[PDB]
């Protein structure tokens, strides 16, 4: 086996965590109480689900997952809900005092009272690991406990397996859903302090997400299921060659291998088409080359930005279904014959491909459509810049009269924290800079 | 034997019959503590509306000041007792009297809100252009806090 | 964060406070018994964070009401809901303040202020997660004000870590007893800005001018004056009291709304402005309630947001209505009238939705604003205690209870001070 074992953190990654952990049941033939009639294994097994499920001797697929936040309110849901008897107990861990949208309690006062009974939950899951590949790490920008605990336990993962690697999915603030002003504190804040701790980071800017479910969904307020759901799919398509035979991205060293040159610049843009309304139920095939061609248009994409005023360092497509690979490289061809997709000078300017032929899956009860094929571009182009840019300037202004900064030195951090991680931020800018003519 | 501090005292405890007794032996009516405060200002101050007549009717100056420039109308006025502003005006007090910061009785009515204070001193011919030393009118100051009912007053 | 500790203080304290539990029970369906006869179970989801639970199916208000003049126990005990809180959470004396700050803060107040602790405490060691503390008190007074500061100071040297906020009532002219109350209410402000977390400013300015000129009543009683201050107080504490996301708990919404330290006195609102019983009206809608909510003449803070620039503001819709018909407007309001919000803080002003409405109407917002323009009460009262102060009128009241004459200077030029630091964000710009 070379399992994963699933970290998540705050409301927005636990409850993002619930929605993934429910498709994944579903794509894998599990059941709602863990049993899955499909398996011949008889309380275990080496097959690739395995890496992310493991088993009992009744027949129980359990997930390697780990719920935690510093509030109970959340995963309370979590332990009364349809999938209340898939999860290990006591990987469900809550304190009762959330972080007040206050990395400095996440990180330093709050989420120290719980770090260590949370290591010792995670030892246990890795002591039932042959082989633990690391970690798929779940959290929001803007939350007390998703920047500032994560944070935290992103740097004592470090030192206790330095050798195994992290993958962070990230929620980007957005006002539309935005909670908290200063959201862009806590976005810098863990960003600096976790750099060096994660080999690769996905970030879902919450406002793409939005605009595709009122774009692509016809919903007028889109709600945190609507925009969970969603993402969950997403999250799908990246961690399906984890959990599946397949060619590309077989474990997460390859994620590394593939996406990250240099271990700064590790946050690769993810594009997902086609999302079509669940209403739309007869609406007509698109192909393979109609479904490569829409990602690279930005409506489409996770983090809203402009790769087109980019340079690419990278790019793997991971298809999904019906998809015959000459038809790929043909669609790949026409790709490479549109002058607005440039490629750095010292990098192979062609792309990574991956192929799994089960049609995918749409849970029952959403707003997607079923297609016959789907693509998750991962892409690492210079453009997300612009994300961090859009971040950082609202961080300037703010910080330029300390404005909510007393929050933060009083609950344990020194005021020097601030400018340390916002000079961290203009070096990663430059970063992308340097590396894009 | 010297009743010029008990004088003062008895006015400011409003002590009526003590009052009575004391300028009965001679006690000075003008006597004035260290601020130069008379018993017809503190019986002004703490609202002995009777004290403050028995002294106008035995001699005391209506008008007087203590050191700060205060007239005992200022501070009738200021602590909101009509009556005695009344009496006081009857008596021939200097209702446009200033005191070391450009106070008028008006400003002081204006900023305590002593609306039916307000009134009389106007019927009595307050200046509603005197500047206190900030340059505010008693008109000024119900425009810059936003009192429309002293406001409508004040033009009338 | 679950449990809040509701202390009352003075007359105006307890006052006020009784009309908050009648009407915020209401709401929750706990009748005068302690009795749930409600109609829905979003009403019990967070009923901890204001009642205790007492075993016979009945519910307790966390609430210590407290005053050095026995004679308003007498009256609470004789309102509508005057038998369920817990007699011995009635800690009162028998001298009074006789209206004087350093009396409540200093000599009979500090007799009584450990009795009230003990009460605080017994009830804090009873709650799972406390988040913190609201007291409801008077300025201008001598209990609320001086015992309220007292007692203010000595929980939080006993609770650091929790929350402390207050609804005070500032003294005003057209509805006060006495010349008084601006010592009363500068030596109190001096407390609240160095040990409250959050401060809704209760004006009674505020209150007569709205029941005088736009209500029209001919005489407005106290009674008239907390209709509006108990509707204030149910709408901002919605979002403490049913289930929700946005400003859910004491810390985070203070986290959003207090960008320094010192700068934590919001100036609620409130639309629709109904008069007691008079409530029936043609409806009111969304367009409609967000500009009446934005409206000077619906604040109950005596200032205009107008003359002052918005740090941070919280809105709450009541009642089914079209929500991003709601998102639409309050976004309207920032890009047309840009010029009344900071631009170094982004999206300030935030948006929750309770789909409960109050008692009597169908449609409600509440406001709380965080704007410079609070200045203007300040300096309104500023300019009432200087007026007195520099005639030192009735200061022998305050110097012969142990008293210091720099102390009143002290809090001249703290009130000043604060003056100025707000002036000082009103002028600065992004840059
Ligand atoms: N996509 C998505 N975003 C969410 C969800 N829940 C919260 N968010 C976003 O996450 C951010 C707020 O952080 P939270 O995760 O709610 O806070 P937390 O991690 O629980 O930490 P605390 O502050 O201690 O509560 C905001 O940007 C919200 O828009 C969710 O279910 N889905
Ligand atoms: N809004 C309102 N204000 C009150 C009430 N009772 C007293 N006040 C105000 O509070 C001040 C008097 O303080 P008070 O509470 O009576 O004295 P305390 O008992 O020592 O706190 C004056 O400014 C009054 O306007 C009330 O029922 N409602
Ligand atoms: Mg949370």
């Amino acid at each position: 086996m070379r399992e994963c074992i699933s970290i998540h953190v705050g409301q927005a990654g636990v409850q993002i965590g619930n929605a993934c952990w429910e498709l994944y049941c579903l794509e894998h033939g599990i059941q709602p109480d863990g049993q899955m009639p499909s398996d011949k294994t008889i309380g275990g097994g080496d097959d690739s689900f395995n890496t992310f499920f493991s088993e009992t001797g009744a027949g129980k697929h359990v997930p390697r997952a780990v719920f935690v936040d510093l509030e109970p309110t959340v995963i309370d849901e979590v332990r009364t809900g349809t999938y209340r008897q898939l999860f290990h107990p006591e990987q469900l861990i809550t304190g009762k005092e959330d972080a007040a949208n206050n990395y400095a309690r996440g990180h330093y006062t709050i989420g120290k009272e719980i770090i260590d009974l949370v290591l010792d939950r995670i030892r246990k899951l890795a002591d039932q690991c042959t082989g633990l590949q690391g970690f798929l790490v779940f959290h929001s920008f803007g939350g007390g406990t998703g920047s500032g605990f994560t944070s935290l336990l992103m740097e004592r993962l470090s030192v206790d397996y330095g050798k195994k690697s992290k993958l962070e999915f990230s929620i980007y603030p957005a006002p539309q859903v935005s909670t908290a002003v200063v959201e862009p504190y806590n976005s810098i804040l863990t960003t600096h302090t976790t750099l060096e701790h994660s080999d690769c980071a996905f970030m879902v800017d919450n406002e793409a997400i939005y605009d595709i479910c009122r774009r692509n969904l016809d919903i007028e307020r889109p709600t945190y299921t609507n925009l969970n759901r969603l993402i969950s799919q997403i999250v799908s398509s990246i961690t399906a060659s984890l959990r599946f035979d397949g060619a590309l991205n077989v474990d997460l060293t390859e994620f590394q291998t593939n996406l990250v040159p240099y271990p700064r610049i590790h946050f690769p843009l993810a594009t997902y088409a086609p999302v079509i309304s669940a209403e739309k139920a007869y609406h007509e095939q698109l192909s393979v080359a109609e479904i490569t061609n829409a990602c690279f248009e930005p409506a489409n994409q996770m983090v809203k930005c402009d790769p087109r005023h980019g340079k690419y360092m990278a790019c793997c497509l991971l298809y999904r279904g019906d998809v015959v690979p000459k038809d790929v490289n043909a669609a790949i061809a026409t790709i490479k014959t549109k002058r607005s997709i440039q490629f750095v000078d010292w990098c192979p300017t062609g792309f990574k491909v991956g192929i799994n032929y089960q049609p995918p899956t749409v849970v029952p009860g959403g707003d997607l459509a079923k297609v016959q094929r789907a693509v998750c571009m991962l892409s690492n182009t210079t453009a997300i810049a612009e994300a961090w840019a859009r971040l950082d300037h609202k961080f300037d202004l703010m910080y330029a009269k300390r404005a909510f900064v007393h929050w933060y030195v009083g609950e344990g951090m020194e005021e020097g924290e601030f400018s340390e991680a916002r000079e961290d931020m203009a070096a990663l800018e430059k970063d992308y800079e340097e590396v894009g003519v | 034997s010297d009743l010029g501090k008990k004088l003062l005292e008895a006015a400011r405890a409003g002590q009526d019959d003590e009052v009575r007794i004391l300028m009965a032996n001679g006690a000075d009516v003008n006597a004035t503590d260290a601020s130069g405060l008379t018993p017809l200002h503190l019986a002004a101050t703490y609202g002995h509306l009777e004290i403050v007549e028995v002294l106008l009717k035995h001699g005391a100056d209506v008008n007087a000041i203590d050191i700060m420039g205060s007239t005992p109308l200022h501070l009738a006025a200021l602590i909101g007792h009509l009556e005695i502003v009344e009496v006081l005006l009857k008596h021939g007090a200097d209702v446009n009297a200033v005191d070391t910061w450009g106070d008028t009785p008006l400003h002081l009515a204006a900023i305590m809100g002593h609306l039916e204070i307000v009134e009389v001193l106007l019927k009595h011919g307050a200046d509603v252009n005197a500047q206190d030393k900030f340059g505010k009118t008693a008109f000024d100051i119900s425009i810059d806090n936003g009192n429309e009912d002293l406001a409508e007053i004040l033009q009338k | 964060m679950r449990e809040i500790v509701h202390i009352q203080a003075g007359q105006c304290g307890n006052q006020i406070g009784a009309k908050f539990w009648e009407v915020i029970s209401d709401e929750h369906g706990i009748d005068p018994t302690g009795s749930y006869h409600g109609d829905s179970d979003l009403q019990l989801e967070r009923i901890n964070v204001y009642y205790n639970e007492a075993t016979g199916n009945k519910y307790v208000p966390r609430a210590i009401l407290v005053d050095l003049e026995p004679g308003t126990m007498d009256s609470v005990r004789s309102g509508p809901f005057g038998q369920i809180f817990r007699p011995d959470n009635f800690v009162f004396g028998q001298s009074g303040a006789g209206n004087n700050w350093a009396k409540g803060h200093y000599t009979e107040g500090a007799e009584l202020v450990d009795s009230v602790l003990d009460v605080v405490r017994k009830e804090s060691e009873s709650c799972d997660c406390l988040q913190g503390f609201q007291l409801t008190h008077s300025l201008g007074g001598g209990t609320g004000s001086g015992m309220g500061t007292l007692l203010i100071s000595k929980i939080r040297e006993e609770y650091p870590d929790r929350i402390m906020n207050t609804f005070s009532v500032m003294p005003s002219p057209k509805v006060s007893d006495t010349v008084v109350e601006p010592y009363n209410a500068t030596l109190s402000v001096h407390q609240l800005v160095e040990n409250t977390d959050e401060t809704y400013c209760i004006d009674n300015e505020a209150l007569y001018d709205i029941c005088f000129r736009t209500l029209k009543l001919t005489t407005p009683t106290y009674g008239d004056l907390n209709h509006l201050v108990s509707a204030t107080m149910s709408g901002v504490t919605t979002c403490l009291r049913f289930p929700g996301q946005l400003n859910a708990d004491l810390r985070k919404l203070a986290v959003n709304m207090v960008p320094f330290p010192r700068l934590h006195f919001f100036m609620p609102g409130f639309a629709p402005l109904t008069s007691r019983g008079s409530q029936q009206y043609r409806a009111l809608t969304v367009p409609e309630l967000t500009q009446q909510m934005f409206d000077s003449k619906n604040m109950m803070a005596a200032c205009d947001p107008r003359h002052g620039r918005y740090l941070t503001v919280a809105a709450i819709f009541r009642g089914r209505m079209s929500m991003k018909e709601v998102d639409e407007q309050m976004l309207n309001v920032q890009n047309k009238n840009s010029s009344y919000f900071v631009e170094w803080i982004p999206n300030n002003v935030k948006t929750a939705v309770c789909d409960i409405p109050p008692r009597g109407l169908k449609m409600s917002a509440t406001f709380i604003g965080n704007s410079t323009a609070i200045q203007e009460l300040f300096k309104r009262i500023s300019e009432q205690f200087t007026a007195m102060f520099r005639r030192k009128a009735f200061l022998h009241w305050y110097t012969g209870e142990g008293m210091d004459e720099m102390e009143f200077t002290e809090a001249e030029s703290n009130m000043n001070d604060l003056v100025s630091e707000y002036q000082q964000y009103q002028d600065a710009t992004a840059d």
